[PDB]
């Protein structure tokens, strides 16, 4: 299968803060991904589409780039709302995959 | 905002014949009747007049002055044209300039040129 | 009288220069669209493409909101997923022609997003004039 | 700045390539009387004087005569307008019947023995319970025999029936014109070495062509137009030997024809105003109709036409120019129209010449046939009515059909052979210098700008 | 990509909702009114019947000094005599056809009203920007 | 054919003055005339057109009046730049005459 990796596993700071993210593919995908956030409880939507169009509603201090087997999600200053998690998911053909999953943690 | 140039050798000899040629663009606008003229600046005057010429037709009008030895032709596969003056002589003294123009809408620009030495002497 | 002549302006022959000049020329060609047995048949159906050509063109230029001039902007915003570039050699150095083969494939989507587009900006106006 | 943008604008100049329907446009001068004629009808919009030509700069497009629309359209207007012309006259019914026939002996020289027959039959008058008896002349190639006694029946009897042609009708064609609705233009490439197909740089814009003459004629063009440089010749794949090769000449060449016989006429009645004509009685001695070219002019336009010719075999061959090769009586022999009549020309004794590396007059002859089916149709035919008094008419001959004949191995040497038959090529040696296009005034292009409120 | 389909907005079947949301999709139905030797003539016929039709409304609408516009708001005061009613249950609950034939009788006379209420604005408006 | 004369025929006017040119033709041309303005180092160009009717792009510091066989051009000032040689040409039948030159000089 096409293994998708996350980094960091975890991590834990401040509020405010910048931070990334990257999710890594085995193999080169193109730019068919897109990233989904979570909280335990509420069902997953998606917070980006394409990796690099920005989904209708979502506030702008999130930024995705990247392409082929390498793709970053950027935040410029977190929120206590951004504590949550996130997967990237690929839409290309199938079987159909979701990343390992990170956390953000407040310190 | 048509530019017109030409060109010519050294200091003829008298007997000799000489030649020269003249190239313009149509540029901006796209169909017309351009006119060519020809004219020298001897030195001591002001201008004389060396004849002109159609855009369209290789018929040549010249001038009172010497018309046994003018000849004027056009260039019809680079849009110039060529005159040629034959049994030359030192009285050609002269800076040649080459002017056209056209008749957009009333206004009647003109280009007349730079000019270019054509003296004659053995 | 004997050396001058006539220079006109004609049908469409300025398409020789850059993307930028030629947009100064226009006006010209849109004044040249409804110029106005079986020998004599043909006209009809000539004379009603060529009506029913004019109206397709006015009415789709009415719907996007922009009818009665030849340069009108609007909202939606440009996209470097559809082409690259920038906006100096555009406008330097191209051809109508060139661009036309560039941008074949996505034009459908160009044309879409224009009507919503107005359709959200009358429906905002009619409340904000209704509200009071 | 850099975000950005779109912007609309309108009546942008582009265009493709499409088709449409043409339409026609004819000089004032005919409309002045000339009422009868099979072409030149009335409906034609009077055309308009001092037409114009824009220019075009730094443009190049490609041009392809070969698969070009505009010619099927033409050929197709042409046969409809012929049907029509032709539907309004008396039928020709009631002439298949047996007949007498007889020979000719009233001083013809050697060469027309038998190429005569004098014929008599019976015939019903307006009243039909009687029946009254008439005579006529008739050339070989329209009467058969069938089976002592003497019979003969005509050739199309079994075929069909058709119309005898209508009296007072004019053949002669004129200029016509071509004109594009609004919405299309007409580009021509005035490249004076362009050779059919490929790139031209040099373009224009007009918006109806010039002057077309419409003739009929095989193995030959006469009254075409004329090249400026040098013989040129034109083809889709000359190293094929299964397509034919247009070659159009430079400079013109003159011919003479003419049918020194004379001739009356009479007419009988066949029925309720119906009436029909035959040939009446010939005045002296009888001759050949004939065609006259010059020998040295000729000469060297063959000449210059196979210089021309050796830049594509090498220098190092052979060239034989050969007769048509057989066949019908259509295609193997030159075949026009002058003045209401229809000649056969046998053209063997000027494709007779053979060329290595490195106030004479030619005279040939000539035969009459009065029932044609032309356009290679069949169950049509016509009638053509006599003429009195001789006829002779003067023309330009300015193209060749060839056909080569195919080889073995590389025997340093070539055959060619005219060829011919099918009027498109006709149409084709003219229209290669038009194309047809459609305009697309809408446009959309980024800007800096945005929209005000 | 795999896994996602296709969806449009396409005629009339947007016709049975209630009075708000058809509004929404008023453009879609405006622009198919124009699509594109016995037998020729007829369809000729329909073809140029079709064309006057959309030269007759469009005309109409003009004359109504609203041309370019989907809506348009006018002057004329709404006369509780032709249906009392009120907004809310015409607003949420009634269809367009059944309006349509509920207010069926009174068309010629409101059309008069529009005209002359356009007439006398402009040439009152006329007075003013003359003596500016 | 046709002869012109123009005044002053040799002026070393001053700068910073009003200066006229007179040109007066032989026979009556109606109103076809002409006048240019030129200097060494350069080609002659344009100053007026039709001589009644004022050269577009022309400077108004030059105006021209006239008619006939007489014609005079005003300068409300005389520029460094305006000390050049201007001439009066014909525009009418064949041959083509053009002005005597009227040099402008300093003094
Ligand atoms: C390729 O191009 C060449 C060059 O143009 C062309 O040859 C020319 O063809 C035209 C068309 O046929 C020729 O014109 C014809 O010429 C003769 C004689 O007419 C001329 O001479 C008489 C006497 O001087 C003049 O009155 C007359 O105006 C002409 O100048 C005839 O074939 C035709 O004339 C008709 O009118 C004459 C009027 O007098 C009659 O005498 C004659 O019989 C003709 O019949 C007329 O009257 C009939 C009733 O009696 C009526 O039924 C007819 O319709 C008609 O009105 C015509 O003028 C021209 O001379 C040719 N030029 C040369 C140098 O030979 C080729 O034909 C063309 N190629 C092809 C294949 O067509
Ligand atoms: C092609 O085939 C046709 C078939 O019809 C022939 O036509 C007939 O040919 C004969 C022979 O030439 C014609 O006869 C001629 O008729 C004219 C009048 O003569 C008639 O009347 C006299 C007096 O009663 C009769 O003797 C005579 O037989 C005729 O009935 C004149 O042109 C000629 O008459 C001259 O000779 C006769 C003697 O035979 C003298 O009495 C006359 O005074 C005069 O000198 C001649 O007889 C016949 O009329 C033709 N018929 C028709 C219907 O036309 C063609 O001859 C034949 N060959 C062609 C056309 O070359
Ligand atoms: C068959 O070939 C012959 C031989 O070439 C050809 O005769 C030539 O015809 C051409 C075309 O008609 C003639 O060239 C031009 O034709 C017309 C004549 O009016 C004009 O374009 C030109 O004439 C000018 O000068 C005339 C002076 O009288 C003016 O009246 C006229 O307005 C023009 O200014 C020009 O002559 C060519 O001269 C003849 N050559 C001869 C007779 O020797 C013939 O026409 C060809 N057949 C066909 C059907 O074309
Ligand atoms: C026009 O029709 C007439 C009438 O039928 C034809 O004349 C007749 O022709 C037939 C056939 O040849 C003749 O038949 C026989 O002729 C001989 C005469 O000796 C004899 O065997 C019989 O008496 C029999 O009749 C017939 O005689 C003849 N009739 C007359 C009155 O002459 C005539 O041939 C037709 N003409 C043409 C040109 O078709
Ligand atoms: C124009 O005509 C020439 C021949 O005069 C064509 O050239 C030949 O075309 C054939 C058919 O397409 C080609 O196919 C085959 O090639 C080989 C080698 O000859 C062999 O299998 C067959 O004999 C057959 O010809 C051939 O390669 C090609 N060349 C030669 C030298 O014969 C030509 O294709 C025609 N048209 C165009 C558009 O090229
Ligand atoms: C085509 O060329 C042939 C061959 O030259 C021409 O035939 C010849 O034409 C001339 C002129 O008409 C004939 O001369 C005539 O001969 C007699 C006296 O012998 C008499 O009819 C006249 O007084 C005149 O002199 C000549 O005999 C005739 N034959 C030959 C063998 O030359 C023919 O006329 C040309 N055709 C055309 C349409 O020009
Ligand atoms: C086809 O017929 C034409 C018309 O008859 C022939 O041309 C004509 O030839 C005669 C005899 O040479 C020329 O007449 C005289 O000739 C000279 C000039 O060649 C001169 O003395 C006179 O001007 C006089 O006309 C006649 O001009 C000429 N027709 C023209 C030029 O229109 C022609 O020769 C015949 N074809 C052949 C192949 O013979
Ligand atoms: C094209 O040219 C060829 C070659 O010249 C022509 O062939 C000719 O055909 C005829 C008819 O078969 C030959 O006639 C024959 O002559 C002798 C007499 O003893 C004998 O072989 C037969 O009895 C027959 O009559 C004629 O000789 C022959 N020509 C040659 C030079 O052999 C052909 O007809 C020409 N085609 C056209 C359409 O003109
Ligand atoms: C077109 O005209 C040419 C003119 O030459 C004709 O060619 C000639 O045709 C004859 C046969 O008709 C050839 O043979 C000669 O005729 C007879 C019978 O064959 C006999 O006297 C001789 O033995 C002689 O061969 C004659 O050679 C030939 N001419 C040449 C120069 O080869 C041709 O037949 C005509 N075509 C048609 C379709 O009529
Ligand atoms: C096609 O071209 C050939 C080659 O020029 C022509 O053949 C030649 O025709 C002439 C005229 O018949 C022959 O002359 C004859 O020669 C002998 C005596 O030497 C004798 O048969 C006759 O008295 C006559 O003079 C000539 O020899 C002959 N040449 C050959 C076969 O090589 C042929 O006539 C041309 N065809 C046409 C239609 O012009
Ligand atoms: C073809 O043949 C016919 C018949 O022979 C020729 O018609 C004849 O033309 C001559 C010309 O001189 C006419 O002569 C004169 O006619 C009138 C009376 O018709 C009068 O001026 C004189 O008394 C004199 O006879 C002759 O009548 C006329 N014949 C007929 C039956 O119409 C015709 O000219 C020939 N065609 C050619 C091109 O030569
Ligand atoms: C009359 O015409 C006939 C044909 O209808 C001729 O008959 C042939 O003529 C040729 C040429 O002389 C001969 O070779 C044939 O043998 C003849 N018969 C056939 C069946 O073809 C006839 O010669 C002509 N002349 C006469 C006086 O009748
Ligand atoms: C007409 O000219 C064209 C252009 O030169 C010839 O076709 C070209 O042939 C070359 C050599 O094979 C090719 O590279 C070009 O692509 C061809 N161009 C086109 C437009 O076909 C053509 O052979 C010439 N025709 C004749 C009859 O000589
Ligand atoms: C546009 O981009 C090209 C390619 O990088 C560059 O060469 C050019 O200078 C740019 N022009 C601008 C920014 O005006
Ligand atoms: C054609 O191209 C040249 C070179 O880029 C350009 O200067 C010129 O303006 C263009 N248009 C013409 C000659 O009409
Ligand atoms: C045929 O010749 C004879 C004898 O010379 C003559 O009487 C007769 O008129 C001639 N016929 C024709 C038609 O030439
Ligand atoms: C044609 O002209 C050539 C010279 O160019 C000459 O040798 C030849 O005999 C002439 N005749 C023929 C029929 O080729
Ligand atoms: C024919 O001669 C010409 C002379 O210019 C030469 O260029 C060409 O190669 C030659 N062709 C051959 C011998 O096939
Ligand atoms: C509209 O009027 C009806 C009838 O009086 C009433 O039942 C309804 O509540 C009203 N709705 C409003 C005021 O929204």
């Amino acid at each position: 299968d096409i293994q998708l990796t996350q980094s960091p596993s975890s991590l834990s700071a401040s509020v405010g803060d910048r931070v990334t993210i990257t999710c890594r593919a085995s193999q080169d995908i193109n730019t068919d991904l897109s990233w989904y956030y979570q909280k335990s409880g509420e069902a997953p939507k998606l917070l980006i589409y394409r990796a690099s169009n920005l989904q209708g509603g979502a506030p702008s201090r999130f930024s995705g780039t990247g392409s082929g087997t390498e793709f970053t999600l950027t935040i410029s200053s977190l929120q206590p709302e951004d504590f949550i998690t996130y997967y990237c998911q690929q839409r290309y053909s199938f079987p159909i995959t979701f990343g390992a999953g990170t956390k953000v943690d407040i310190k | 905002q048509v530019q017109v140039q030409e060109s010519g050798p050294g200091i003829v000899k008298p007997s000799e014949t000489l030649s020269l040629t003249c190239a313009a663009s149509r540029g901006p606008f796209s169909g017309g009747h351009f006119y060519w003229n020809w004219f020298r600046q001897p030195p001591g005057k002001g201008l004389e007049w060396i004849g002109g010429i159609y855009s369209d037709g290789d018929a040549a009008d010249y001038n009172p002055s010497l018309e046994s030895r003018v000849a004027i032709s056009r260039d019809r596969s680079a849009n110039r044209f060529s005159l040629k003056l034959i049994s030359v002589t030192t009285t050609d003294t002269a800076v040649y300039y080459c002017s056209s123009t056209y008749s957009w809408n009333n206004v009647w620009f003109d280009q007349w040129g730079q000019g270019v030495l054509v003296t004659v002497s053995s | 009288a004997v050396g001058i002549g006539a220079v006109f302006l004609g049908f469409l022959g300025a398409a020789g220069s850059t993307m930028g000049a030629a947009s100064m020329t226009l006006t010209v060609q849109a004044r040249n669209l409804l110029s106005g047995t079986v020998w004599g048949i043909k006209q009809l159906q000539a004379r009603v493409l060529a009506v029913e050509r004019y109206l397709r063109d006015q009415q789709l230029l009415g719907i996007w909101g922009c009818s009665g001039k030849l340069i009108c902007c609007t909202n939606v915003p440009w996209n470097s997923s559809w082409s690259n570039r920038n906006l100096s050699e555009i406008w330097d150095n191209m051809t109508w022609l060139q661009w036309d083969k560039e941008i074949s494939n996505y034009t459908q989507i160009i044309y879409g997003l224009l009507e919503e587009s107005q359709n959200q900006q009358e429906k905002n106006e009619q409340d904000l004039l209704a509200l009071d | 700045a850099e975000n950005l943008w779109v912007t609309v604008y309108y009546g942008v100049p582009v265009w493709k390539d499409a088709e449409t329907t043409l339409f026609c446009a004819s000089d004032a001068k005919a409309y002045e009387t000339e009422k009868h004629n099979v072409w030149a009808t009335h409906a034609c919009v009077p055309t308009d004087p001092n037409p114009q030509e824009i220019h075009l700069e730094n443009v190049t497009e490609e041009f392809n005569m070969w698969k070009n629309n505009m010619v099927e359209q033409m050929h197709t207007d042409i046969i409809s307008l012929w049907d029509q012309s032709l539907k309004p006259c008396v039928k020709l019914t009631p002439l298949c019947v047996t007949l007498q026939c007889t020979n000719v002996t009233n001083n013809i020289t050697d060469d027309m023995r038998g190429e005569l027959k004098n014929c008599s039959f019976n015939m019903t008058t307006e009243l039909r319970d009687k029946k009254q008896k008439v005579y006529s002349l008739f050339y070989r190639l329209d009467v058969v025999q069938i089976n002592s006694n003497k019979e003969y029946r005509l050739i199309n009897c079994n075929t069909s029936a058709c119309t005898q042609a209508c009296p007072k009708v004019s053949f002669e064609p004129i200029p016509i014109h071509y004109c594009a609705p609004a919405g299309f233009a007409i580009l021509k490439c005035k490249d004076k070495k362009f050779n059919g197909t490929g790139p031209c740089p040099s373009v224009s814009t007009v918006q109806c062509t010039h002057g077309i003459k419409p003739v009929v004629s095989t193995q030959l063009l006469l009254n075409g137009s004329l090249a400026e440089e040098e013989v040129m010749i034109r083809s889709e794949n000359i190293t094929n030997n299964a397509k034919n090769i247009l070659v159009q000449f430079n400079t013109p060449v003159q011919i003479n024809c003419t049918r020194p016989n004379n001739n009356t006429r009479k007419s009988i009645r066949i029925g309720p105003g119906q009436a029909f004509y035959a040939t009446g009685d010939i005045i002296g001695d009888i001759r050949q109709a004939h065609c006259n070219v010059s020998k040295a002019t000729w000469n060297e336009t063959l000449g210059k036409v196979v210089k021309q010719l050796r830049k594509h075999f090498g220098n190092n061959t052979i060239i034989r120019f050969a007769n048509s090769s057989g066949g019908d009586l259509e295609v193997t022999t030159h075949s026009f129209n002058c003045g209401g009549e229809f000649f056969y020309c046998n053209t063997s004794g000027l494709f007779n010449s053979t060329w290595i590396s490195n106030n004479d007059s030619i005279t040939l002859p000539c035969r009459i046939k009065q029932i044609i089916n032309m356009w290679q149709r069949i169950g049509q035919c016509m009638y053509a009515p006599p003429i009195q008094g001789v006829i002779r008419c003067v023309s330009n001959i300015t193209g060749l059909i060839l056909t080569r004949d195919g080889g073995s191995t590389n025997s340093t040497t070539e055959t060619f052979r005219p060829g011919g038959g099918d009027m498109r090529d006709n149409w084709r040696s003219e229209l290669y210098k038009y194309k047809v296009v459609k305009i697309e005034p809408l446009g959309v292009a980024p800007t800096r700008c945005k929209r005000r409120v």
